DNA sequence: CTTTGTTCAGCAGGTACTCTTATTCAATATG
RNA sequence: CCUAAGAGUAC
DNA sequence: CATATTCTGCTGAACAAAG
């Protein structure tokens, strides 16, 4: 409630205190509860790709990374207007720390994750930092500690790695 | 990191503005408004999804004034960088305090107190960058570095990161 | 009473 | 004091009338859902008379000659007499209005017959009988089935509460029963078609203006009774054995436990 | 030129939270510590820092802005400052609320006496309004004397369950002015309770029993309750020779000082308890001044003190005086007069009276020429325009401006103009005992200085001509303007809630010449037929044939009175002894519109139910029955003025 | 029902609420002489079960607080054996219509 | 009986001097008294005395004591009632304030 | 708001417009209509914003409805084009 | 001229909202204030040409509202404050009706 | 485990509007 | 400019 | 020689008393 002003502890991913509006589960526009969910690097690009393509069609009705950022840049330019410099550098972030290149792969990675049974945010960052073995992930992200086993982590991230292009 | 969360904005349009392209109005001006803006709520908002069809609601004349105030509800890319989070980015300038890396849209200064004594400044160099007894940092190189703190600034906002950890640092 | 013409009582 | 303890009593949008809370004070405005403007004395018929005037006002029977109808008050005055559905008919609507008569008994002790009623039926019989030029002599082109079907539906067509649902329901035909009652009594098939003569089309203009104006009556939604009651009991008062007048006034709103004049009535 | 634009969001307030300041809350909002109780500096030209008039605490001139907002004085709020008060003390309006909490709390552990265990204690905490649930605490835990540290078992009364008191004895506390004496059982000793043990007992209540007491855990604690920390409010609340309220916040200064020099250098318990009082009593009296026995903290001029509790109690309070009754601009009062030639729905505004009160009248394409007219005409002839407000909030004078030349209107800009005829306006009588006592009309400007209102509509207002003032409300929007002339409309207030019957009728002059004018002697020659017949607006201009056609054609009353009634009306009224055959002419018989028969008097064309005004309005509407208003009036009028009528002397003489 | 001729002592008023559901109501045959739901100022009161409560409170969208209050001490409220929380439905002999009915929830 | 015993008592004082007032004034008026299960007077003491809103409370009669016992009690007001918004200075929930006016973008469009 | 707004198939109110929403409409149109909204319909060569208002409301091409708040909060959305305006 | 109370009542009777709210707001006293939606106190330090709102002790700067009150109204609810009681105002329902 | 039998308890007074007239602590005391 | 008092007008 | 302070209306709630 009103609470007047309420103490609150600092936000930390090793205890994994997101927030009150970064809770697992979130009321949608609907008015139902889903799962909060993150995107990976690869993932919220190509959200943000098909977003952009669907705002090029609707105004329009009414891979190697250089030409990705041709395409790209001019697809921002003739979509949108100014004031997007926090968009640009964002996109070419994106680009440039690509690990993934179209739907199939992403998808194959996201229900792989799904499968692991894990935390949205924890699984994001898998996705998103591209690490070798266990242990160093296991050190790279504290709340994975005492989760899942060690082989279990080790083989995952193999077929994560696998999966790896270019 | 990247999510997407769902965000409402109240919008006031004028009596002069009800046209049949009320909808249009409306559109475009929760644009140039939330799009690439920073609060301290939500980070950084990026982009608007679902563009196609954006939640408008009906609408209510606010009394005596007969303006408009839409509530319209909408779904939001955000980037807000959380503390003791691992992130790639791209080193852009070193100093004697520290040096700034590109994460997404914004800029993460790593202080000189946070990296291992082997790791020095050198401005002898031009541009000027970090050099260490087995590997250096300059600029436009790719670099993990752990964000720990996260200070709210103006129309933008300045996390304090590290590379003193295991694994961190150049690849 | 009231007040005036508190109660009664009080 | 009157204003401020009635200023938050609002008809909403339910017809239920509530103060600033929400609480209930009348599930129904006035006890009849009627705004208080559109509210003239009007006569009940049924109330009043002698049983004999009674049947002779009402009672029709097309099987006998004590109560039957002359042939030329209506175009099938020689086809009705035999008839079997039509004696039916008659003998519902006569128990209908009986029961009314029975009711109406009951809820005026002193059985006043001139009361407050929304529509005024009077009225508009007068300006039916005039606007068509009823000539008081051809016989009716009405039928009797049409005007017993036609009282029928528009009893169904005056809504007071629009809900679906029998609480609902219940409370529409207890907001809407006497105004039902005066137009049975007014409406009724003898009346129709002896004391006023009524056409086809002027017997529909009627039930077209009486459903009209009863859907005009309605209490209108955000009215603001609580403060209308307060002025309207406070302003006569102004103009003003047993104590009365302003002081008597003073002694009931304060609800004081000793008052000047306590008396008691023994029947 | 108002309040400049904010980028704050504009909401409606919802919900109204009550409580009390914490006193770190108070630390946290205040921007200064007021310490001396000089307003000024030694200068006597400046606010002196720390002082009761910090500059932090708002501007106290208007040259000046405000130093912590940086805002004038038109803008500025005022920000609250805090007194550090040297020792806590009662707050006026919660010491017997106080005396209550210490009641039902133990003055040694500071824990709820009567705990659950107790059989009225299921019964009393299952109440759910806070104050029957303090109510029934308190009329049950008063008459408990001791803490009772060990309590029968609830399940049977064999074996004693040991809960966390201490079974300490309760004092029978009551109140001395401003101050609790508590007296213990004579194992009766007598003290006062300090109100420092009391805060302490405050703070140590568990969250528990202080919000089974009514108490809420974040917005009103009952520790709370002890003033430990004085909001000093800005001199926005007591503008300025100071106001009553700055010499008591001096006052308490003084008081506050005195105590802490007395503390600080060592004192007598006497002197110390001397100051405390004193304090106290500044206190309180700064709240409530009217505290019942104690005598009242005069002003330096020998009259009581206007204390915060007396600012807003009373008709002319704050809430009585100056929020649920304000006195509002765009109004005007003067007096009336009768006038048989305006419509019923029609009030008589005098010229200098329509020059003063003015609309803003929104420019558009659709009237940029007459409101571009009425600019050129200025404000000092009628009609014409007083202001031109900018699209940028600025205000152009139309005097003082003919020398820039010529003002092009824009459209969104607003013309601040002269009220013209048709204006919708709320027209009022005081008292004002109902709602037809306060009706909207339409402005006709004439040239005289009095209010002009037809003679029907007096009745309704309760209103003569015998020196009888009125009031005219002017609104100054649209909606306001529509919503006035389609609810509160005097057409549309002709039948009245009050008693389901008409309120206007025909009265006065009128009536008298409508019973003389409709009697079977009254016959009417052709000439003064024609001009009767003219009187009425709404003629549809065909004479009737007349009632006598030889050998003069004559004109009755009835016939030439029906020509005002609308067709299509249809009465009958049946007076004492009446047939259908008049021979006294009494009663009453309309037929389409044409009196039959009967005498018009007040039964017919008066204020009652069943009446020609009421089947009127019941059958063409409001607006046809002001049209009738009119047409009876004009035309029963006209005859009159040519017929003559009296009163005198040999008329009481038998 | 407990039905006495004068009164009950206190001390046996205490004991009067048993095990429930039990439930002890003591009358006086003084104050039982006349049968007050005869009087015609009374009107016709029928006890709803918790199914017409229920649906009472769903079809006006009431709180149990909006509904009009009767008192757990009225003498009505005696006769028919209203407990806290049941909701009497009222029949009224209304004069601006035949018949009203109200609602009235027990306290 | 109790509210039907107040009516006819408040319509004996009516009609006493030969007045008529409707029925419904006065029987919103004995249904307002007769609301709470006991004759509620109007007063202070009375109706003043109700859960119905501090603001709306003080307006009538002891302002300042019911402001301090609001204040104690951390009484929250939802600003239903009309004395509440009269002193914010907003359209009161009453008449044509009862109900909220919004715009159909696609009648809008319907139109044209 | 989607659990308060009731769904126009089983709306309960009056379908006949009450005389306070007929007065908020034509308040507000008339206000629109003077800070220069678009008009809907044809105008004969009137100039009073209300009477302009009036017009539109007699042809139903008034784009606005009300919420009528009931007193638990929820509410009904009725159109103009859809209510009945009998008087 | 004095729009006292009971001219207010009939226009409530009226059932002109509107009317009476520009009678008592813009016609008398309308006033601009800031609130905050922590602490629904008026203490918001609000420089406008700056453009910034700032609520000392909730520490925010980007959760403030503002309020078309009468001065007589802030001027109560400041009198209030100066009394020891808290009138905040809330913009948004915390219990359901 | 119930019985009477004295003594103290707390205010408000209708709505507007017009005009006039007096008055802002006295003076002894110290800088 | 404030406060108080008095006189008066319409109810 | 100039500023500073010394009429008109009641029922309970509470206190002493006790077999
Ligand atoms: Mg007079
Ligand atoms: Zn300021
Ligand atoms: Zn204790
Ligand atoms: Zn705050």
């Amino acid at each position: 409630r009103r609470r007047l002003k309420k103490v609150e502890e600092e936000e930390n991913a090793a205890t994994l205190q997101l927030g009150q509006e970064f809770q697992l589960k979130q009321i949608n526009h609907q008015g139902e509860e889903e799962e909060l969910i993150a995107l990976n690097l690869s993932e919220a690009r190509l959200v943000i790709k098909e977003a952009l393509v669907e705002r090029r069609r609707a105004f329009k009705r009414s891979e190697t990374r250089e030409k990705e950022l041709e395409s790209i840049d001019v697809l921002l330019e003739q979509t949108t207007g100014g004031n997007n410099k926090d968009l640009k550098n964002t996109m070419q972030y994106l680009t440039n720390f690509s690990r993934f290149r179209d739907q199939e792969t992403v998808g194959a990675v996201i229900q792989l994750l799904k499968s692991t049974g894990l935390h949205p945010f924890e699984v994001a960052q898998l996705g998103s930092l591209a690490c070798d073995t266990a242990d160093e992930a296991k050190t790279l992200i504290p709340s994975l500690n005492n989760k899942i086993s060690d082989d279990e982590l080790e083989r995952i991230l193999k077929e994560l790695s696998n999966l790896e292009t270019l | 990191m990247f999510f997407i969360k769902d965000l409402s904005l109240n919008i006031t349009l004028h009596p002069s503005f009800f046209g049949p392209r009320m909808k249009q109005y409306l559109k475009t001006k929760l644009l140039e408004e939330v799009e690439g803006s920073c609060t301290g709520k939500f980070g950084y908002i990026l982009c608007v999804l679902d563009y196609d069809n954006i939640d408008i609601q009906r609408g209510r004349i606010l009394p005596t004034d007969g303006s408009a105030e839409f509530n319209v509800k909408y779904r939001a890319v955000v980037f807000k960088p959380f503390k003791g989070e691992v992130v790639d980015g791209t080193v852009v300038s070193c100093s004697q305090h520290g040096f700034e890396v590109q994460v997404g849209p914004m800029k993460v200064f790593v202080t000189k107190h946070l990296m291992p004594q082997d790791l020095t400044f050198n401005a002898g160099s031009n541009p000027p960058s970090y050099q260490s007894s087995e590997d250096v940092i300059t600029i436009k190189s790719r670099i993990r570095v752990k964000i720990e703190g996260c200070i709210s600034q103006v129309s933008s906002i300045h996390a304090i990161g590290s590379i003193k950890e295991d694994y961190l640092g150049a690849i | 009473t009231x007040p005036g013409v508190t109660x009664p009582g009080v | 004091r009157l204003v401020k303890a009635l200023e938050d009593i609002m008809v909403h949008y339910d017809n239920t009338t509530r103060n600033s809370l929400g609480n209930v004070i009348q599930f129904i405005y006035g006890e009849d859902g009627m705004d208080a403007a559109h509210i003239e004395k009007q006569s009940l018929d049924t109330i009043g008379g002698s049983d004999a005037a009674f049947e002779k006002r009402y009672r029709v029977d097309l099987l006998n000659t004590d109560h039957t109808l002359d042939p030329s008050l209506l175009e099938s005055g020689s086809e009705i007499l035999g008839d079997l559905k039509l004696q039916v008919l008659l003998d519902e609507e006569y128990k209908q209005l009986v029961k009314d008569r029975k009711f109406l008994r009951e809820v005026f002790v002193d059985g006043e017959a001139n009361w407050p009623l929304p529509v005024n039926i009077r009225r508009i019989i007068q300006n039916a009988q005039q606007t068509f030029h009823i000539d008081h002599t051809k016989p009716s082109d009405l039928t009797i089935k049409d005007i017993v079907l036609g009282v029928k539906d528009l009893q169904e067509n005056l809504l007071v509460l629009r809900g679906k649902n029998e609480i609902i329901q219940n409370a529409q035909r207890d907001a809407v029963t006497l105004f039902c009652c005066l137009l049975r009594s007014r409406l009724a098939t003898r009346r129709v078609l002896q004391e006023y003569r009524l056409t086809k089309q002027a017997f529909d203009w009627v039930l077209s203006n009486i459903e009209a104006q009863f859907l005009r009556s309605v209490v209108h939604p955000g009215e603001m009774v609580g403060v209308l009651a307060a002025q309207s009991i406070g302003e006569p008062a102004t103009q003003m054995k047993v104590t009365s007048g302003v002081p008597r006034l003073k002694e009931i709103l304060n609800v004081a436990k000793n008052m000047k004049t306590p008396s008691l009535t023994v029947y | 030129v108002g309040q400049q634009y904010s980028s704050a969001p504009l909401r409606t307030v919802k919900e109204v939270q009550f409580g009390l300041f914490s006193p770190e809350e108070v630390r946290a909002i205040s921007v200064a510590k007021i310490r001396f109780p000089e307003t000024m500096d030694e200068t006597q030209t400046r606010a002196k820092i720390g002082g009761l008039n910090d500059p932090r605490l708002g501007s106290i001139d208007r040259n000046l802005k405000c130093q912590t907002c940086q805002e004038g004085m038109n803008e500025c709020p005022g920000h609250f400052g805090h007194i550090d008060l040297a020792k806590p003390v009662f707050h006026v309006g919660f010491i017997a609320k106080i005396k209550k909490v210490c009641e039902c709390v133990c003055m040694h552990c500071g824990k709820l006496l009567l705990d659950e265990h107790n059989e009225l204690m299921r019964q009393a905490l299952a109440i759910k309004d806070s104050k029957k649930r303090f109510a029934a605490i308190w009329t049950l835990c008063k008459t408990k004397m001791v803490c009772e540290t060990d309590v029968p078992s609830e399940d049977d009364p064999t074996q004693l369950v040991s809960r966390g008191g201490c079974g300490n004895t309760q004092p029978t506390i009551r109140k001395d002015g401003l101050k609790l004496v508590g007296s213990w059982k004579k194992d009766p000793e007598l003290r006062v309770l300090s109100t420092e043990e009391i805060l302490n007992i405050f703070k140590h209540i568990s969250v528990k029993d202080f919000t089974s007491l009514g108490f809420n855990e974040v917005f009103s604690r009952p520790e709370w309750m002890i003033l430990t920390c004085l909001p000093v409010p800005p001199p926005p609340v007591r503008p300025s020779g100071e106001d009553d309220l700055t010499f008591k916040l001096a006052d308490i200064l003084k008081a506050n000082i005195s105590l802490e020099t007395l503390e600080h250098n060592g004192a007598p318990h006497h002197a110390i308890e001397e100051a405390e009082s004193l304090l106290q009593f500044h206190v309180a009296t700064y709240m409530d001044n009217d505290i019942a026995g104690q005598p009242q903290a005069l002003q330096k001029s020998g009259r009581p003190v206007k204390s915060i509790r007396a600012r807003l109690k009373g008709k002319e309070g704050r809430i009585r005086g100056n929020l649920m009754g304000k006195r509002v601009d765009f109004s005007a009062r003067t007096v009336i007069s009768g006038d048989p030639n305006l419509e019923l729905d029609q009030v008589g505004v005098p010229k200098s009276i329509a020059k003063t009160l003015t609309y803003p009248e929104v420019v558009t394409p659709y009237n940029i020429d007459r409101l571009t007219q009425l600019v050129r005409n200025g404000p000092n002839e009628h009609p014409g325009a007083k202001y031109v407000i900018r699209d940028s909030g600025d205000r152009i004078d139309l005097r003082y401006s003919k020398r820039a030349g010529d003002i092009q209107l824009q459209y969104g800009w607003k013309v601040e103009r002269h009220i013209m005829d048709n204006d919708p306006v709320l027209f009022n009588r005081q008292p004002s005992l109902h709602k037809m006592s306060m009706m909207a009309h339409r402005v006709k400007v004439i040239p005289y200085s009095t209010f002009r209102l037809n003679l029907s509509v007096t009745s309704p207002y309760n209103a003569d001509f015998d020196g009888d003032e009125m009031n005219l409300h002017v609104p100054q929007s649209e909606e306001t303007r529509a919503e006035l002339s389609q609810l509160c409309a005097v057409p549309l207030q002709i039948v009245s809630p009050q008693s389901n019957k008409p309120c206007m009728g025909i009265v006065q002059d009128t009536l008298c010449g409508i019973r003389k004018l409709t009697l079977r002697d009254t016959f009417i020659e052709l000439d003064q037929v024609l001009n009767m017949l003219y009187w009425v607006p709404d003629w549809d201009g065909v004479i009737p044939t007349p009632a006598i056609i030889k050998p003069k054609p004559l004109w009755s009353g009835k016939q030439i009175l029906s020509v005002a009634i609308p067709n299509g009306i249809h009465l009958q009224r049946f007076d004492e002894g009446t047939t259908l055959l008049s021979p006294k002419d009494n009663g009453m018989l309309i037929i389409d519109g044409q009196i039959i028969f009967g005498v018009v008097e007040k039964k017919t064309v008066g204020s009652s139910n069943g009446g020609l005004i009421h089947v009127v309005t019941r059958e063409k509407g409001p607006q046809v029955c002001a049209k009738l208003f009119g047409n009876i009036q004009k035309v029963v009028n006209f005859w009159l003025l040519h017929n003559g009528f009296s009163t005198g002397i040999g008329d009481t003489i038998a | 029902i407990f039905v006495y001729q004068n009164n009950i002592t206190p001390s046996a008023m205490k004991l009067v609420p048993s095990i429930p559901p039990a439930t002890i109501e003591t009358f006086n045959e003084a104050a039982l002489v006349v049968n007050i739901t005869h009087h015609e100022l009374v009107p016709k009161h029928i006890r709803l079960s918790s199914d017409e409560k229920r649906e009472l409170l769903k079809r006006y969208r009431l709180k149990e607080s909006q509904l009009p209050r009767i008192q757990r001490a009225d003498p009505v409220a005696l006769y028919l054996g209203l407990k806290r929380g049941e909701v009497v439905k009222i029949i009224r002999k209304s004069e601006t219509s035949g018949r009203y009915a109200s609602y009235r929830i027990c306290m | 009986a109790g509210r039907a015993a107040l009516y006819k008592e408040v319509y004996n004082v009516i009609a006493s001097d030969g007045s008529y007032v409707n029925y419904r004034h006065m029987a919103l008026l004995v249904d307002v008294m007769t609301t709470q299960g006991g004759l509620t007077s109007v007063t202070r003491h009375g109706f003043n005395r109700s859960n119905t809103g501090a603001l709306m409370r003080c307006s009538f009669e002891e302002t300042v004591e019911i402001l301090f016992e609001a204040g104690a009690s951390a009484e929250l007001d939802d600003c239903r009632g009309v004395s509440e918004n009269v002193i914010l200075g907003q359209m009161a929930p009453i008449g044509t304030g009862a109900f909220d006016v919004m715009i159909d973008e696609e009648s809008l469009v319907k139109y044209m | 708001l989607k659990e308060k707004a009731i769904p126009k198939d089983q709306r309960a109110t009056t379908p006949y417009m009450t005389k306070y929403e007929r007065a908020r409409i034509l308040g507000t149109r008339a206000l629109q209509i003077s800070m220069n909204a678009p008009v809907f319909v044809d105008l004969e060569g009137e100039t009073d914003p209300l009477r302009i208002a009036m017009k539109e409301l007699a042809e139903k091409k008034i784009p606005l409805v009300i919420r009528r708040y009931l007193p638990d909060g929820s509410f009904e959305d009725w159109s103009v084009e859809e209510l009945i305006v009998d008087l | 001229l004095r729009f006292g109370e009971m001219e207010r009542d009939c226009m409530i009777a009226h059932g002109a909202a509107s009317f009476l709210k520009e009678r008592l707001m813009e016609a008398s006293d309308a006033f601009r204030v800031h609130i905050c939606g922590i602490c629904g106190l008026m203490t918001v330090i609000a420089k406008l040409n700056h453009n910034q709102f700032e609520c000392k002790g909730c520490d925010n700067k980007i959760d403030i509202y503002q309020i078309h009150i009468p001065y007589a109204a802030k001027l109560l609810f400041q009198e209030l404050m100066a009394m020891n009681i808290t009138p905040r105002l809330y913009t948004d329902r915390s219990r359901d009706f």
